[PDB]
């Protein structure tokens, strides 16, 4: 019907030009799709401009809900291939992948030769796009399921797309080049954003601009998640329900509230049902945003460092407290102290009038990024290994600062003509381009690499990246 | 042959002691007939099992062995136990028999909270045709839900009377001979723990009886249980208390290494002696106890251990000095 | 013998105290039809459970039988049982008014194993014109990333005493039972949030003692006494304090878990000390709390812990 | 001491294979009249029990009771091995700690002799206590299993009714429900494709789908099945037998 | 709503029992004019169709044309109940959540009903228009089936050869490989051995061997399967019924 249906789904992304970010990832991977029949044709040897004509198959990957398996199902639509699409939801043996799908690889459609096969639109109607979604949530009920596709990766004969959540999974290890692996990032605040305000006028309804950024830092960029809290919809909406922690977090350092008078209006029981009203965000948005406060309650004879130091001191015994909870759940009885040491103690030193706006918690994002460089570098050390004899640790530590100075420092300096000299030594430790931009990606500091790498010509890119095409070396088993 | 934890078990209520207050309200609940879901939680060694097993044998008799069903720790701890065993013991009848069936499950505290989750579901389920009798060590490891459902009981430990009564008892059936302070020692070592004294008693058994008559001395038993001596911990305080460093410390490691006791039972002897000291300073006791506490926590890491004795030595020493 | 907490379960949506704002949006929620998968998180024994039933219940009328899935952590929910019988329910056919639609009700989805909730994803993502996901959750932690990202989250706030005590009120009229006002401030003071453990308690009160009187109610709930922990808490010589603990706490056998917790709950409530002492003394009782936790339970540690607390306190 | 003989092989054979699922260990109580057993299943709510007289035998002596606990598992096995036109014998000897059979064909001098171990569990708990049933039926085994085994695929619980001269099995579950009525008649072309039914009063109640399934098993003794249904009491599945019964009591469910 | 009685249980059993290893749900359109019933596979690979006409139906009313969503395993589970002699009955009422299946005895009053839920299925139904091929020949459907089984025990890949009046089946497989030549010729003593052929143009085709096994099961519904065959169209097969037919349109592989 019209009304009965969700909002993700009604307003769900019908072209191209509508889906919100990570324009050069569908770019790539429409361009990879529609040139695939030219790579077919020379047997998947000659890569052509892109480097993306040796691989069979793409993989899509990044965080939740960004948009991954709507592009791939619309770049599959706009082409005018057929899908077949295998999910989670079935059972992706090895068996049953021998059985299913590896005989429908090479075959041709029947529904899409019945459907249109009279005018000349298009001669790709009938050829299979093999959209495997959520490789990663394959569970222990599916032996072999990883190694068979990653077999079915290689000596197909129809465009393959894979869709996972955490690529550098080592599970994810058998991928490791036989696949196109773009990348889909947490989208831009604006493109969210306008996409927001489309709806928002679709739906004729207005809100505060403050309001949409503060929802864009909660979901911390999951479109959906996005989509899905504003369709619960303006005072008490976001005061209640959507943006309680910044709630918390404003009640909970009012210098109002630990007055004798404002204690005994407000007792502790008040404060630390507070804390329960979200005990997972609380106490993120207390070491966020507790040392930004002008305070009311210090002693006589006590500056804001000391206290702020006090503060963070009780705040580390709450994060030894919240370590020993999550270790184990069954201790559930410990989350009342966990609300005095973690959230109470430290807002109670520090309180007082805020400074500024309150801002989200920033840990997340961080670690997030975090884990990600931490796989990258696993992977790095994966490849590096056989010629460093160093730790994964000590690689990031010791070897990269040279490394740096071997692989990009010719290029400011010679030019263009050093390309045989650095790809000659990135072959004695097995290094692809990927791993060359992930190495360039780490160097934090005085030595920051992305603003340079921007620099130089584009033209020395391409050349770099056509010429390593065609020379490698990575066999060393 | 046969142990003395088996052998010496009540067979019926009468022979249970030192556990009144729960007896009459059972024998009330049994002769009403109005038998809730129970939670019978405790020390260890207090009469736990023997109590529902004795209850089920009083109200089923002979067909005890068709409508109870005794369970038991993990046995393969997966979510079918209580999906499958449980539940077709409580949703299924029973034949040629009146009542309500009852399921006794055994120190089912090491339960994870989806397995409690799931056994609170059975309760609730079910709660008109069968009655839960659940047994615990800790209330505080059970889900509040699981709890609220039922009725608990807690076993308090055993007094000097019901514990002197089994020894009496236990003696009738046995030709043995024990000396007055002997019994002391043992109710001194207790801490009200049945279960412990029958295990003490027949191992001192095996070990003196040589013409099935001499006499259980002090020493023998505090060998065979492994637990310190009176005499050596107030050797042991008087030396740290007032010799020096050489000789307290020789004096501490001999005690501890001769006999082969842990750190433990010596700091916790040693504070029960200092608990009814007539102090001056009050100072004195704060540093005590929080140094020694704070020794304890060490201790249960498992460092150094000669390092944590100059420790209670140096702590024992510097807070008797005000 | 019939548990009043079952005899009086709220059957409609309006019965349920407590949460205000999110009661009014289930109720919105009802009275339109439109209803998202969802995710209900919160402290147990708050009425998550009865929200999503009345819920289910209001929205289907007279077809909560054909068009609802339950499934509790008692029923068998692992890979194949996600893939059969819930994509095989959610395929039926059903003829509802033009609001309504079928509605699976997953309990304690926390329990559910990230393997079994991988294949759910676009199992709840395809058939979203004739099904809507409810979990009811405790731990909105447990729950992977795609399935958080997919439904909303809806937290419920511990119990307040207001309410719970407006609750109790409309029991006890129902019921024509006779009280006190400090049984029913220690009834509030024991259940801590829990409606359910208070209407078990309050009944429990009432089959045994007749009269609901903080005696009675401290004797049933098997817990120390606040009155005693406060006093020994407040007393004035540490020789007392340990004196106190001693022959009246330790000796009786409670468990020094239960010893920990109760000091915990009454040092929260000591409206006559200041804010500073207050935080600090309930910072020192978690310590030992932890201590106690990791496996040594020695009446040394409560002793270290009741001498900081004079400490503290001088 | 004990010589039993039995006329053909395959009787003990099927009379093993009857009740092999539901339990595991037996104790068979050998008496001048015959041999008795009785068990019941790990789970408690299905009560096996088998009588046997000395006309179905051909030469069978004993002088006191005897008791034998034995696995039925390890006597299917070492029955599987015997053909149909041999003479099985048990013979037993005083303090008797192993069961001897053996197979014997009169044209075929082949001696196929056998030793089993036996066990020691005993709980009997003899009982038959209602004479008088709310609801009698006997129908052929035949139909009886099919519908058992019809009905047993779509739910897990099975409810019989007995209504005025109406027999109705119900099951619900998931993907859909059935229901079979039958109704009694008399036929005089053949007597084992009657129905018969008594009704005092009317009955309904339900049974598990698997006690059902493991019942039926044992349908390879008779033709005719006997059903007896009472509320608040066990029902009851007996198969006859020239010279005995094997009767199943089994408990209803909620 | 509708009101269908067959004339024997088997009919039905059987024609379910056809193609229920290769297509787990499907549509009944039922008309005035009979049942017709299309579903694709899971792969999207082989297309089954069905007609069952009025001819075959003892009574059948259907007084106005509905769709019934339904599954093949349950239908399967529920179809093997009923025994060789009794009268299947298919009711539908009036916007129907589910579907009546009644078992009849003739000479008895055993009556044995059954019910079943519906599914919901999105009606992609394509239309299937009539095309010239090449090659449409006829052959029993036993020695079908058996040169299908002996294929496909080598490789994956059955080629399929239409040549100078020669009918040309070969494997390659790892282990070695194999062929079969027919020969078309015509047995007036039996009728149902004979191999037909009306060639046009030689063709030559590959089809996997999963689809040839699951289509061959078909063959206990007739005794005589059809087959077209085109260059660059599915190739066609074909199981007559007294009152209608069962098709299986399967797609060739790639060059
Ligand atoms: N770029 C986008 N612009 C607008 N809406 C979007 C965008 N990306 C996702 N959505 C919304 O999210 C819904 C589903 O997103 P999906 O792309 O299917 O999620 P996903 O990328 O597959 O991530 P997973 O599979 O859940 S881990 C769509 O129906 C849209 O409503
Ligand atoms: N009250 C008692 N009266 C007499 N004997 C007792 C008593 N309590 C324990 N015993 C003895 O100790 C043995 C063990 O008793 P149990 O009831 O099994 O212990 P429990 O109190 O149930 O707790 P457990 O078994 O350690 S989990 C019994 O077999 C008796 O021999
Ligand atoms: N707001 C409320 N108003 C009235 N009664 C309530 C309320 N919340 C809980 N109750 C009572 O508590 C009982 C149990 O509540 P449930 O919703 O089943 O608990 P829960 O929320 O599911 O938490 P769990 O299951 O322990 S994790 C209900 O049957 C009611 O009698
Ligand atoms: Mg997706
Ligand atoms: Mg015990
Ligand atoms: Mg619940």
């Amino acid at each position: 019907r019209e009304e009965d249906k969700l909002w993700t789904v009604k307003y769900a992304p019908t072209n191209l030009q509508q889906v919100c970010g990570n324009k050069g990832s569908v770019m790539k991977l429409k361009n990879w799709l529609a040139n695939w029949e030219n790579s077919k044709k020379n047997s998947f040897k000659h890569a052509g401009k892109d480097g993306s004509g040796v691989f069979r198959a793409a993989m899509l990957y990044g965080p939740p809900g960004i948009g991954k398996t709507t592009a791939a199902h619309l770049v599959a639509q706009e082409l005018g291939y057929d899908i077949l699409e295998q999910n989670a939801s079935d059972v992706r043996s090895k068996t049953l992948l021998n059985a299913g799908v590896k005989n429908a690889l090479d075959n041709m459609s029947v529904v899409g030769y019945f459907k249109h096969n009279e005018e000349a639109q298009n001669l790709n109607g009938k050829h299979f796009v093999i959209i495997m979604d959520e490789v990663d949530g394959m569970s222990g009920g599916d032996r072999g399921g990883v190694g068979q596709l990653a077999q079915f990766c290689r000596k197909t004969s129809t465009p393959l797309i894979l869709i996972c959540n955490e690529r550098n999974l080592p599970k994810m290890r058998p991928f490791d080049r036989v696949c196109l692996d773009i990348q889909f990032r947490r989208p831009d605040a604006n493109s969210i954003k306008s996409r927001l305000m489309t709806i928002a006028i679709r739906e004729k309804f207005k809100l505060d601009p403050n309001v949409i950024d503060r929802l864009i830092q909660t979901t911390r960029g999951d479109i959906r998640q996005v989509i899905n809290l504003l369709s619960t919809i303006s005072k008490a909406w976001e005061k209640n329900i959507a943006l309680k922690p910044f709630d918390i977090a404003h009640k909970m350092l009012d210098g109002q509230i630990y007055s004798d008078i404002g204690s005994r209006n407000f007792t502790l029981n008040d404060k630390i049902a507070l804390y329960f009203d979200d005990f997972d965000f609380t106490p993120l948005m207390i070491q966020e945003n507790y040392l930004s406060t002008r305070p009311s309650v210090l002693k006589p004879g006590q500056s804001h460092l000391e206290a702020v130091a006090e503060a963070a001191n009780c705040i580390s015994l709450g994060d030894i407290v919240e370590k020993k909870i999550r270790s184990s759940e069954q201790l559930w009885s410990l989350l009342p102290l966990h609300a005095v040491l973690s959230s109470v103690y430290p807002a109670s030193k520090v309180a007082g009038h805020m400074a500024g706006r309150i801002n989200f918690t920033a840990w997340l994002g961080q670690n997030s990024k975090s884990a990600k460089y931490y796989r990258l570098l696993q992977e790095i050390h994966y490849h590096t290994r056989l010629g460093t004899s160093t730790d994964k640790i000590g690689l990031r530590l010791d070897y990269l600062p040279t490394f740096r100075k071997r692989l990009l420092d010719p290029f400011l300096k010679q030019g263009a003509d050093a390309i045989s000299s650095v790809i000659e030594v990135m072959d004695d430790y097995y290094l692809t381009k990927e791993d060359w931009d992930s190495i360039m990606e780490f160097f934090v500091g005085p030595d920051v690499t992305t603003a340079i790498i921007k620099k130089i010509p584009a033209t020395v890119k391409s050349g770099f990246t056509r010429k390593y095409n065609s020379m490698t070396h990575p066999v060393a088993i | 042959n046969l142990p003395w934890v088996e052998k010496y078990r009540p067979e019926t209520l009468d022979e249970v002691y030192g556990q009144n207050e729960v007896i009459t309200t059972v024998r009330k609940f049994v002769d009403e007939g109005k038998l809730p879901h129970l939670l019978f939680y405790g020390p260890p060694g207090t009469g736990k099992t023997s109590t529902i097993v004795a209850l089920a044998r009083e109200i089923y008799g002979k067909n005890y062995s068709n409508m109870v069903l005794e369970l038991n720790a993990s046995d393969d701890r997966g979510i079918d136990v209580v999906r499958n065993q449980i539940k077709d013991f409580a949703s299924t009848r029973q034949i040629f028999s009146k009542g309500f069936k009852l399921i006794i499950l055994d120190e089912a505290d090491a339960m994870t909270n989806a397995a409690q989750n799931a056994l609170r579901r059975v309760i609730e389920r079910y709660t008109k045709n069968t009655r839960f009798c659940v047994l615990a060590n800790y209330a505080h490891k059970l889900t509040p839900a699981l709890l609220s459902r039922c009725t608990r009981f807690r076993f308090q430990p055993l007094p000097q009377e019901a514990i002197e009564r089994r020894i009496a008892n236990v003696l009738v059936h046995e030709k043995l001979k024990l000396s007055p302070n002997a019994e002391k020692a043992l109710i001194e070592l207790s801490n009200g723990d049945m279960r412990r004294v029958l295990n003490v008693l027949q191992s001192c058994k095996a070990t003196l009886d040589n013409p099935d008559e001499d006499e259980i001395s002090d020493d023998v038993i505090y060998e065979c249980c492994g637990a310190p001596r009176p005499s050596d911990l107030k050797a042991v305080l008087k030396s740290i208390l007032e010799d020096d460093w050489g000789t307290a410390h020789y004096t501490l490691n001999k005690v501890r290494s001769a006999k082969g006791l842990a750190l433990i039972d010596l700091i916790e002897g040693i504070v029960k002696i200092l608990e009814d000291y007539e102090l001056q300073n009050e100072e004195t006791r704060v540093h005590l106890l929080t140094k020694l506490a704070d020794i304890e926590y060490s201790i249960s890491k498992g460092g150094n251990d000669q390092i944590q004795g100059s420790a209670v030595i140096g702590a024992i020493k510097a807070s008797f000095e005000n | 013998q019939l548990p009043w907490v079952e005899k009086y379960r709220p059957q409609v949506l309006s019965d349920i105290v407590g949460n205000k704002e999110t009661i009014d949006r289930l109720q919105q929620i009802a009275k339109d039809g439109n209803m998202p998968h969802m995710i209900i998180s919160g402290m147990p024994g708050i009425g998550k459970t009865t929200s999503v039933h009345c819920l289910a219940h209001e929205l289907l009328g007279r077809s909560y039988a054909d068009g609802v899935l339950e499934l509790n952590a008692s029923d068998d929910r692992g890979i194949d049982v996600v893939r059969n019988q819930i994509k095989h329910f959610a395929q039926k056919k059903l003829h509802l008014p033009p609001g309504k639609h079928k509605i699976v009700i997953l309990d304690e989805a926390d329990s559910m194993t990230a393997g079994a909730q991988q294949a759910l994803r676009r199992t709840m993502e395809l058939y979203s014109n004739s099904t809507r996901f409810a979990f009811a959750c405790n731990q909105s932690n447990k729950i992977i990333e795609p399935l958080q990202s997919r439904c909303a989250i809806l937290r419920y706030s511990k119990l307040s005493d207001e309410d719970v005590l407006k609750r109790l009120l409309q029991i006890i009229k129902l019921e024509d039972v006779k009280y006190t006002n400090d049984g029913l401030e220690a009834i509030i003071f024991t259940a801590e949030g829990d409606m359910r453990q208070a209407i078990n308690n309050l009944q429990s009160t009432v089959a045994g003692h007749g009269l609901v009187n903080a005696d009675n109610v401290f004797k049933i709930v098997d817990s120390p006494h606040p009155l005693i922990v406060k006093k020994m808490l407040l007393a004035s010589n540490l020789e007392d304090s340990i004196q106190i603990l001693r022959t009246d706490l330790w000796k009786k056998g409670y468990s020094s878990i239960d010893i920990v917790t109760t000091s915990f709950r009454v040092t929260k409530n000591l409206a006559q000390v200041k804010e500073s002492v207050r935080l600090e003394m309930i910072k020192e009782i978690g310590l030992t709390h932890m201590r106690i936790l990791e496996g040594v339970g020695t009446y040394l540690q409560l002793a270290s812990m009741l001498a900081k607390i004079h400490k503290l306190n001088n | 001491m004990l010589e039993a003989k039995f006329e053909e092989a395959s009787l003990f054979k099927r009379i093993i294979d009857g009740f092999k699922d539901c339990v595991q260990l037996v104790n068979f109580q050998c008496k001048e009249d015959g041999i008795i057993a009785q068990a019941v299943d790990d789970s408690r709510v299905l009560l096996v029990s088998l009588e046997i007289g000395v006309e179905a035998f051909q030469e069978y002596r004993c002088d006191h009771p005897v008791t034998l606990g034995m696995d039925l598992t390890s006597l299917s096995k070492i029955l599987r091995c015997g053909n149909n036109t041999d003479t099985l014998t048990l013979i037993a000897d005083n303090t008797p700690d192993s069961i001897i059979l053996l197979f014997e064909d009169t044209k075929k001098d082949r001696i196929a002799e056998y030793s089993l171990k036996l066990m020691d569990i005993d709980a009997d708990f003899l009982k038959i206590e209602e004479l008088q049933y709310d609801s009698t039926l006997s129908l052929p085994s035949s139909e009886f299993s099919k519908i058992v085994r019809d009905l047993s695929q779509l739910s897990d619980s099975i409810n019989i009714m007995i209504t005025k001269e109406t027999i109705k099995f119900v099951a619900d579950g998931d993907i859909g429900s059935g229901s079979v009525i039958i109704k009694p008649f008399v036929d005089m072309e053949h007597p084992e494709t009657s129905i018969k039914l008594e009704m005092d009063q009317p009955v309904d109640l339900t049974f598990g789908a698997k006690y059902l399934l493991d019942i039926i098993k044992g349908s390879s003794l008779s033709d005719r099945v006997g059903i007896r249904l009472s509320s608040e009491a066990p029902a009851l599945f007996q198969f006859d037998l020239k010279s005995g019964f094997l009767q199943f009591f089994l408990a209803p469910k909620f």
